[PDB]
């Protein structure tokens, strides 16, 4: 009874916690790509102004 | 010179597209 | 009692789920901007250099 | 050839500052 | 005992909020850092095309 | 003339790696 809405309020957390750090990881790859673009954008610009 | 950034490009729409995958369903 | 304490915990899940979506969706348009933006510049640099 | 991204910087930094709503009270 | 039991789904709840406002935080800042970084591009390689 | 975003990149980077410590320890 107060066993089963404990468990239920548990397996919530659960899946809080599972969407959130599967969100971090997707945004910390992205992070990665927008710097690599940023990075060969400054490459590129620098190199034709020289 | 040209840039070649299309690989991210298509990873960042990717990730804006499939973050759909990560939301709470309050259902 | 204990049915108040535990609507309380469920209050604050529903509080976290809603603001996380919040924030997701806020952060998947800050990644299409940052696309779009990206591809603008990688198209007008490399027609500058043509 | 210019370039026009000032939509998606204004957004960006709009998002970045909006956040702040998206956070959640301790109290 | 089952107050043990509220505890512990409370302190995971507080952990949830600290991790997904500590984690907003740094994606705040990440976003300051996109659109200043695009902001000079977009200035630099306008003003090489003038 | 030429551009310097590096802090910039650098901070990407820096957030993209410490994000690490911002996930929830499912144990």
């Amino acid at each position: 009874g107060i066993g089963v809405t404990q468990n239920v309020l548990y397996e919530n957390q659960k899946l809080i916690a599972n969407q959130f750090n599967s969100a971090i990881g997707k945004i910390q790859d992205s992070l990665s790509s927008t710097a690599s673009a940023l990075g060969k954008l400054q490459d590129v610009v620098n190199q034709n102004a020289q | 010179s040209v840039v070649n950034i299309q690989k991210e490009i298509d990873r960042l729409n990717e990730v804006a597209k499939n973050l759909n995958e990560s939301l709470i369903d309050l259902q």
